[PDB]
């Protein structure tokens, strides 16, 4: 292009550069936040599992009604992250109604909702938003179990897609089982705990389940600061690289308009 | 050569229409919960 | 020469079964095509300017004969042989007019007949079980399957 | 009672379908013959032409 | 080019000049002809131009872009020079609109290298900015008179350098 | 001046919000942009009578192309142009005479564009 058009495109750049530097730290220093909080949910959750691992519980396999939940945010810019969830939670549905059952879902965070909005897009129980301008407290997984027990959806098995959070620069997308009481109650392994009727079990189950929406919401929350970290690094590492490219073409351009301007003027003065 | 405030959107890229538009589309957004809560309020002030 | 018969579409696609619509839609297309062809072409074949021709041209008499043989030559014209198709309008007539107008008639009469039977009963505060028996058959109790009181399947 | 009254409703307008395929048969005959009128007409003219050229 | 120049400098005839007691001088350097011929009709419309009685309040030169680069270099000079007559001997406020004065000076450059001149930076003659000078210095409010100047300025393919 | 005027509006409009592709009103706003960028579009040595311009674009500008997929629209333009061409001369001969959409020239068009939309 011409002179002019190479220096609005390199300033650009250097903003768009600068912008994605500052995102980096911002989401660097929310991931370690992120982390802190997240060590003693880890115990709390992992906890909270404890029983169904202990007493093994297998899901009925005479029963149709199924539940699926997708945890992830509204923020962008985090990579793969709702894109891994939402491709899980189709491929979880297909298989479920090839089997002929009757799914659902729940979609915590909009970019879930917005990537399942094409197909899917009816089976929407209800879904939640504002996930992600802070950071998930057990009041949001309370609510979300709330509005899950009280939208008289009584759900057959259950089912949890989050992204499990390995490391700084790894994660993984999960499967965590949700059951209903239906299948506590008729489990074989389960006539060994005392003192325990129908209701202290659905109370429990009400529990159980909040506990498992909040332990997945902090990984994910977790997880998807790393990504959004990292994809802001590689970001601005692609946006230094395309600086570098343009200022080499800044300077030729700008020798070749000088260049130019000169022979122009010498022209000129040499055939008068 | 330097950067200025306000380039993203004079170079007029990919980027300046990408802004231009994630900004008309959130302040429609806004401008039609303003005006139903116009209407609303112009209908309770009747009386 | 040419007058068509004009067509209402919203209503010419009412009745195509779904057996039919594959065929419906394709007579549309091919009507369309046909239709945009015949605008295309003029509303006349354009004129012959034989005398400055024949004047423009050095064997006037191979270009005199060349009109004359126009003149006296004309072309041919198809036939209806491919409106076969007559046939089956009569057909139709058949379904529309005689028969499906004959039993939809006739179903017609007794669905009269079962409303003003149903309109024309005694208040409730005044009938009889026997009454319910029969005006609603579904209100017996097949003693031929239930023949010990309450002849209902208690479990109900 | 109802269901059946529209029924018939529609089986006096029936005749649509052939009175389409009516028109389509009768125009497309008639475009045909107007395309032999116009190519004896343009094979005739580049005929002539051939000899002015000349 | 296409940015509302010549409608803002309309705009401000309509509004200032209407209203204006003092008289008032529009040079219409190096534009469109088609602009010149409406703007006549338009003040002969409003009546700040009366072609019949005395009451006229404006004076029109014009040295539309048709005209040879002499004549656009000078018709600002006629311009200013009526405008300068009303100030000083009328002892009177004027105003004076110009549209453009990027025309004179590029008239002014279609001549110079024929003239004998070197250019200077771009395609420009070597005097541009003293022979904008000896111009813009005589439309000025002295202690004598008033003129109010409101000029329009081309800016070649949107570059204020 | 009538129709294209709010055509002018309406792509004026959508072009600020195009970059991207939910509410409904926006949504609406995206497919009549879109629709009349369809509608637009022209081939080669085909130049139109202006009545005939009104007419697709008062089709295309009321709401009525809403409907259709965008990639249906130029065959609506063309099998509308080649149905108005012949059974309705009368009134284009009427638009291009009186020139102008007079009230009961809006009605026929009106009516004429319903019934074509759902005869298509």
């Amino acid at each position: 292009a011409t002179l002019k058009d190479i220096t609005r495109r390199l300033k650009s750049i250097k903003n768009i550069q600068k912008i994605t530097k500052s995102m980096k730290m911002v989401a660097a220093a929310k991931y370690a936040r992120a982390e802190r909080e997240l060590k003693p949910a880890r115990v709390y959750g992992v906890g909270s599992l404890a029983l169904y691992e202990k007493a093994d519980i297998k899901t009925p396999e005479d029963k149709k009604k199924h539940l699926i939940i997708g945890v992830s945010s509204d923020r962008g810019l985090c990579g793969a992250i709702h894109s891994s969830v939402a491709k899980q939670m189709k491929s979880e549905a297909a298989n479920l109604a090839a089997a002929g059952k009757e799914v659902k879902i729940i979609g915590v965070g909009d970019k879930i909702r917005s990537i399942l909005h094409r197909t899917h897009s009816d089976q929407f129980l209800v879904t939640f938003k504002e996930v992600g301008r802070r950071p998930p407290t057990f009041g949001d997984a309370s609510v979300i179990a709330l509005e899950l027990l009280n939208s008289g959806y009584e759900f057959d098995e259950g089912s949890i897609i989050f992204n499990r959070f390995r490391s700084v620069i790894s994660y993984k997308t999960e499967e965590k089982p949700i059951f209903s009481l239906d299948t506590i109650s008729s489990a074989e392994s389960m006539s060994i705990y005392d003192d325990i009727d129908a209701d202290v079990l659905r109370n429990y189950q009400e529990y159980s389940l909040a506990n498992i929406i909040y332990y997945s919401l902090k990984e994910s929350t977790t997880s998807e600061q790393s990504a959004r970290m990292t994809a802001m690094d590689n970001a601005s590492k692609n946006a230094s690289e395309m600086i570098d490219k343009l200022t080499l073409t800044f300077n030729r351009t700008r020798q070749a308009v000088i260049t130019k301007e000169l022979i122009e003027i010498i022209s000129g003065a040499a055939a008068l | 050569v330097r950067s200025s405030a306000g380039a993203v959107r004079d170079a007029g890229g990919a980027f300046g229409k990408r802004e231009q538009a994630e900004e008309e589309r959130y302040f429609r957004a806004r401008a039609k919960e303003q005006l139903a809560a116009l209407k609303k309020h112009h209908e309770n002030e009747i009386s | 020469k040419l007058a068509l018969k004009t067509i209402d579409w919203v209503a010419f696609g009412e009745i195509i079964p779904r057996n039919q619509k594959a065929v419906a839609n394709s007579l549309k297309s091919w009507n369309e095509t046909l239709t945009s062809r015949l605008a295309t072409l003029p509303e006349k074949p354009p004129a012959i300017d034989w005398a400055y021709y024949k004047a423009n041209v050095a064997k006037a008499g191979l270009v005199d004969d060349f009109e004359k043989k126009f003149n006296a030559l004309k072309v041919p014209i198809p036939e209806d042989k491919y409106t076969a198709q007559v046939d089956a309008e009569e057909k139709e007539d058949v379904k529309s007019c005689a028969e499906f107008l004959t039993q939809s008639k006739t179903r017609i009469q007794e669905y009269e007949k079962e409303l003003e039977k149903m309109r024309n009963i005694i208040p409730f505060d005044q009938m009889t079980i026997e009454d319910l028996n029969e005006v609603f058959p579904e209100t017996k109790l097949d003693k031929k399957k239930y023949p010990y009181w309450p002849h209902r399947p208690i479990e109900t | 009672i109802d269901m059946e009254k529209s029924q018939q409703a529609l089986v006096q307008k029936r005749h649509y379908l052939f009175d389409v395929q009516r028109n389509n048969i009768a125009m497309a005959l008639e475009v045909t013959y107007r395309e032999r009128l116009h190519r004896v007409y343009r094979e005739v003219k580049n005929r002539l032409d051939y000899h002015i050229s000349v | 080019a296409g940015v509302g120049k010549t409608v803002l400098i309309m705009e401000l005839i309509n509004n200032v000049a209407k209203a204006h007691g003092g008289y008032s001088v529009f040079a219409g350097v190096g534009e469109r002809t088609r602009e010149g011929n409406d703007l006549y009709h338009e003040m002969i419309e409003s009546g700040v131009i009366n072609l019949k009685d005395a009451t006229s309040k404006v004076a029109l030169v014009y040295g539309q872009m048709n005209e040879p680069p002499g004549a656009r270099a000078r018709v600002a000079l006629t311009g200013l020079t009526v405008a300068e007559y009303f100030r000083d001997q009328e002892g009177q406020d004027v105003l004076l609109f110009i549209d453009n004065i990027f025309r004179f000076t590029q008239a002014g450059s279609e001549v110079s290298a024929l003239l004998g001149r070197i250019p200077s930076a771009v395609g420009y003659q070597p005097t541009l900015a003293t022979d904008m000078g000896t111009m813009q210095e005589r439309i000025t409010t002295t202690k004598k008179g008033s003129i109010t100047s409101v000029q329009a300025i081309y800016v070649p393919a949107d570059d204020l350098t | 001046k009538q129709v294209a005027g709010t055509m002018k509006l309406e792509l004026a409009q959508y072009r600020e919000v195009a970059a991207f592709a939910l509410d409904a009103a926006t949504q609406q706003l995206l497919s009549r942009g879109v629709r009349l960028t369809e509608l637009l579009k022209q081939g080669q040595y085909s130049p139109m009578a202006i009545e005939e311009q009104v007419a697709v674009i008062y089709a295309g500008v009321r709401g009525y192309l809403d409907k259709l997929e965008p990639s249906k629209i130029t065959k609506f333009e063309n099998a509308f142009l080649s149905h108005v061409i012949s059974q309705h001369q009368a009134l284009l001969g009427k638009i291009r005479t009186d020139g102008k959409i007079s009230e009961e020239s809006d009605a026929k068009l009106k009516e004429i564009v319903t019934n074509f939309l759902a005869g298509f």
